[PDB]
RNA sequence: UCUGGUGCCAGCAGCCGCGGUAAUUCCAGCUCCAAUAGCGUAUAUUAAAAUUGUUGCAGUUAAAACGCUCGUAGUUGAAU
RNA sequence: AAGUUAAGGGAGUGAAGACGAUCAGAUACCGUCGUAAUCUUAACCAUAAACUAUGCCGACUAGGUGUUGGAUGAAAGUGCUUCCUUCAGUACCUUAUGAGAAAUCAAAGUCUUUGGGUUCU
């Protein structure tokens, strides 16, 4: 769809970094003269749409956890959990949440979303102890360990993170009957932006 | 030294959370309120608890204090940060792209009418 | 120096199978390798395979089905009599109900049950579970 | 040798440890010596005061719930 | 009993939503409460109840500044006698609390064991399906199938574990330092665990997936 | 038990290395094992430095430096605290 | 196993990985199942789904993404692999 | 964890060990255990020993890669 | 390396030896001297923690950062430099449903699922 990619170009979601991390070769289009890796932007749309289908397949929204670690991703994750019916963390992760059944915040889910696997290493480590299908949002250098579905973007720009969460939420709403297609979502970006 | 053990601090924090609308910035009134609310066998520990309550109440005026969940502040900050801008910055007339980005987009076969490099 | 091309082929197949690789390449080929591969094919342990024709000793590419536990050779090809199959199979195979021991026989290459059915001995080549 | 057997919660120092704890000592003459017996019981939060009234514990600061 | 479940699986097992313990094996779910295992193995509505045995108690010391500091480790082996087996260990200050903890730990590790035939298949499988090998520390063990009338041919600890597991016929041999009881027990347990992972030819055909209890009982668990 | 992977020195693809002598204690050490230090010192401290300045002709004078390039053996080097004793994980940290 | 009287004697049948056919055992906690929802030629999700299973070996090696891509491409759900 | 005697002595014990007043181990009484018209001791030999290893051992640090290279006998050698 | 034979050479260092100190003693550690030796030519001797305490040839199995010497293709130069591939040598980092008693190991992996060839102990 044309306007989604237009908005993606408005933000800097198509520029990554160095450190190709060979398992992410198939998502990178070219390397520029300054060393920056350019992401395809056509596989991003398809992977986002598949991620939305997988998310909506889950019977209740309460069995979905979205996790963010850095300050410039808390607003987006909170609002995304608000419009859907999922749970968000957005802060300091307690090292034994998913595996210690006596702790006060056990909260065992069925599906888990990560803003960045490099900074959210503790949460993705604990997912392999309880059969949880991690879905991530990966840059050109992200490790793809214990990651099932990867969406290629840049995890650094605040506007990029806001735009990706906005797109994913809009597509999830389309996949339900809350609003039919052919008219855009009335809420606007800058709801998901930081400060 | 005059460091306060965890019993004193925990009691003071709960007192602040549960009875915020009554409390003030004056030690004597807060001493009376703490006499009435809680259960403390010794007047010395009661004085110390009331002193920490007053000290905590002073800090709240300057902004957020970590570990004390006061709802009024929370809805105030939520309604502050939920400001809807009248114009979105997402939409602009012209997109500026790299030469390689433009070549990529042209290669993928998607059409955008307002793309301009440099 | 090679000294054997069957052992290298079987080792490469076994190493790739342990990782779930779905395809592998065998560099040096020969008629004995083709016959061994065909016998593995007949038992449903692998898929189809190609023979690439350079103007040297050819190359083979095979398709794997995630189904082999082990395949190896016995390097000295000991000469086995018809009444000595029982000890070898008791020592080598994991069960009396599956697995195969491959002899080379004056009537071609075959496993031990077919060798008994044909009333013949031979020498040992290898096995696959 | 000595052998200790414990359960629950017990206090050792201060003035409360003399109010809320009950103690006795006895000995038994066995064939090969003497054994000492030593029992210590903390009473279920039950102790009148020196200015006699049922007390509780010098270590607690429960905060009451507002009426709603 | 009147116990308050802490996990979703505990809630589903407390109600009659799950029929057999093989349903949770199939989905590779963890077990975090011994009360599930107690619920599935009761002296009523169960043909074969469980058994326990303290197999070893050993003291260990730490040697602080004022002398040593002793305590006791307990090994227990739990068994059904029919396709189920487990092993547990616990360290504590008193022997009684250590054996209680070991009994609890063994129940959490209960696993299914596969059984097979020597020769031609008839009713009531009686031995291991194929050669299996287990390793722990420097101890290596190997079990091979045997005919009907043989007993177990092994050290007393092997006989104990295999009698708990439900195997009647077996040869065995071992290598290493088997005087270490814990490593020997763990090697036997590891060999037993490998039976349902071998992919024999009769397991080649592909089947369609069932649905997990979490998905299939979503709404009832939502009502809470 | 082989506490160091490189054996305490940086030598690879060689048989023999010529030795040098400790600047402090005179011992022989192979050149690839001695610790090297290079120094750029002043002749005098700053107060004497300024005292020479106004005792000088030319109205624009700069004192020269000294270049030394000393080398030490293990015992004579860690007694002077150019090198200390670290933990098992910190030993691997070069630079 | 079916005995001579044709009775199943295994107490249960374990699963196989959709990518390598590796027979997931009873304690492998790094194995997952994915259900992908279907659409009804309008863009609205019906009640149907597709299922895959992945073993802990490949998922710990880090190839779950590529294998899932290939599997979903086989099912006409992706345009590439 | 039964009685009497002895007290680093007398003695026992293949091995670890026991023996200074409380010796479950010495010398006795009683009672129990094993095999049983049979049961102990000494020397040699087989399994145990995958501690001689063709099947089937080890060689960085436990015993053990010749200082290094050339070289005859021996052992082993691409595809058609 | 030391050591032996013969002819040279012989500054510095310096097994032996002689003193001066320290010490309860000091045939030592410190200091002042100082013979052989150390260097060259022609012959012997055949040993070292002669060490990577890891024999030699061949195959397979994983990502990254360097560096030494060639070749291929492309840009800034004021027929030269940078970049991309590929061959040969040489290090390091991370990780191992790989191995070990462990320390650790890209081999010390592909071993009770035990056999590619060969020498020594
Ligand atoms: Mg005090
Ligand atoms: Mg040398
Ligand atoms: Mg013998
Ligand atoms: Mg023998
Ligand atoms: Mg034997
Ligand atoms: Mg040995
Ligand atoms: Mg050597
Ligand atoms: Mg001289
Ligand atoms: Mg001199
Ligand atoms: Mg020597
Ligand atoms: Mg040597
Ligand atoms: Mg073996």
């Amino acid at each position: 769809k044309e306007e989604s990619i237009a908005k993606m170009l408005i933000c800097k979601v198509h520029i990554g970094t160095k450190n190709l991390e060979n398992k992410m070769k198939r998502y990178v289009y070219t390397r520029a003269k300054d060393g920056v890796h350019i992401i395809n932007l056509a596989k991003t749309y398809e992977k986002l749409q598949l991620a939305a289908r997988i998310i909506v397949a889950i019977s209740n929204p309460a069995d979905v956890v979205v996790v963010s670690a850095r300050p410039f991703g808390s607003r987006a994750v909170l609002k995304f959990a608000q419009y859907t019916g999922a749970q968000a963390i957005a802060g300091r992760w307690t090292p034994g949440m998913l595996t210690n059944q006596i702790i006060q915040k056990f909260t065992e889910p069925r599906l888990l979303i990560v803003t960045d696997p490099r900074t959210d290493a503790q949460s993705v480590k604990e997912s392999a102890y309880a059969n949880i299908p991690v879905i991530a949002l990966c840059d050109s250098d992200s490790p793809l360990e214990h990651v099932d579905i990867a969406i290629p973007c840049n995890n650094k720009g605040k506007e990029s993170i806001a735009l990706m969460y906005w797109l994913l939420a809009q597509e999830v709403l389309y996949l339900k009957g809350v609003i039919p297609r052919s008219e855009p979502w009335n809420v606007m970006v800058d709801m998901f932006l930081w400060r | 030294g005059r460091v306060r053990t965890k019993t004193i601090k925990r009691a003071a924090r709960q007192i602040v959370e549960k009875y915020y609308a009554k409390l003030t910035l004056d030690f004597q009134i807060n001493k009376k309120i703490t006499e009435e609310v809680a259960i403390i066998p010794s007047k010395r520990m009661k004085n110390k608890v009331a002193g920490f309550v007053t000290h905590l109440m002073k800090r709240i005026q300057k902004g957020p204090v970590r570990g004390i969940s006061l709802k009024l502040q929370e809805e105030e900050r939520e309604r502050r940060l939920d400001f809807v801008p009248e114009k979105s910055q997402i939409d602009v007339s012209v997109i500026y792209v790299e030469p390689d980005t433009l070549r990529m987009i042209k290669s993928l076969g998607i059409n955008i009418s307002n793309m301009k490099v440099h | 120096v090679r000294m054997s091309v069957l052992a290298d082929c079987l080792k490469t197949i076994n190493n790739a199978e342990k990782r779930g690789r779905r395809q592998v390449l065998i560099r040096p080929s020969s008629k004995v390798v083709i016959k061994f591969l065909q016998y593995m094919q007949k038992k449903g342990y692998i898929g189809s395979f190609e023979i690439v024709d350079d103007h040297r000793s050819g190359k083979i590419v095979v398709n794997l089905l995630g189904r082999i536990n082990k395949c190896a050779v016995i390097s000295p090809r000991y000469d086995v009599k018809l009444d000595e199959i029982e000890k070898i199979i008791t020592s080598i195979l994991p069960s009396r109900l599956f697995g195969h021991l491959i002899l080379t026989t004056p009537y071609g290459i075959m496993d031990h049950e077919e060798a008994r059915r044909k009333h013949t001995g031979g020498k040992v080549l290898g096995f696959f579970f | 040798k000595s052998m200790k057997f414990r359960d629950g919660y017990l206090i050792s120092t201060g003035e409360p440890s003399k109010r809320f704890v009950n103690t006795a000592t006895r000995s038994a003459q066995l064939k090969q010596g003497v054994l000492g017996i030593k029992v210590k019981i903390m009473l279920p939060t039950a102790i009148d005061t020196r200015t006699g009234l049922t007390s509780i514990l010098p270590d607690n600061i429960s905060v009451l719930e507002p009426k709603t | 009993k009147n116990w308050v479940p802490v996990t979703k699986l505990g809630r589903l097992v407390k109600e009659g939503k799950i029929v057999s313990i093989e349903e949770i094996y199939l989905h590779s779910l963890p077990i975090k409460e011994y009360q599930i295992i107690d619920y599935f193995f009761q002296p009523n509505e169960c043909s074969h109840p469980l058994k326990d045995d303290v197999v070893k108690i050993m003291p260990v010391q730490k040697q602080t500044r004022a002398g040593q500091r002793t305590r006791f480790k307990a090994f227990v082996a739990i068994g059904d006698g029919n396709g189920h087996c487990g092993l547990g260990v616990k360290c504590a200050k008193e022997v009684a609390t250590a054996i209680r903890g070991a009994i609890i730990s063994a129940k959490l590790s209960l696993i299914p064991v596969r059984r097979g035939y020597w020769g031609n298949k008839i009713g009531d499988p009686h031995t291991v399906p194929m050669k299996v090998s287990g390793k722990c520390g420097s101890v290596r063990i190997r079990l091979v199938p045997a005919p009907r009338g043989t007993q177990i041919v092994g050290a007393p600890t092997t006989k104990k574990m295999l009698n708990f597991a439900g195997i009647k016929d077996c040869f065995s041999s071992s290598c290493g330092k088997t005087k270490t009881k814990g490593n020997f027990l763990r090697a036997i347990f590891n060999a037993l665990s490998k039976t349902y992972g071998y992919l024999t030819p009769d397991l080649w055909k592909v089947t369609n997936f069932d649905k997990s209890p979490y998905e299939e009982w979503s709404d009832f668990l939502e009502t809470y | 038990p082989k506490k160091r992977r490189n054996g305490g020195r940086s030598k690879h693809n060689r048989g023999h290395v010529n030795p040098l002598r400790c600047s402090n204690c005179g011992r022989c050490v192979p050149k690839d094992k001695a610790i090297k230090r290079f120094n750029i010192r002043n002749i005098v401290d700053t107060s004497a430095q300024r005292d020479i300045k106004e005792a000088s002709v030319y109205s624009t004078f700069q004192l020269p430096k000294l270049y030394i390039k000393q080398c030490y053996c293990v015992s004579c080097a860690i007694h002077s605290r150019f090198v200390r004793v670290r933990s098992r994980e910190q030993r691997r940290v070069r630079k | 196993m079916f005995n001579d009287q044709k009775v199943l004697v295994d107490i249960y049948i374990p699963r196989k990985c959709s990518a390598t056919s590796r027979l997931i055992p009873a304690k492998e906690h790094g194995a997952v199942q994915i259900n992908v929802g279907m659409v009804d030629a309008n863009g609205v999700y019906n009640g149907k789904t597709e299922t895959f299973a992945i073993s802990g070996h490949v998922r710990q090696n880090g190839e779950s993404d590529a294998c899932l891509n290939r599997l979903m491409y086989e099912k006409k759900l992706l345009s590439f692999q």
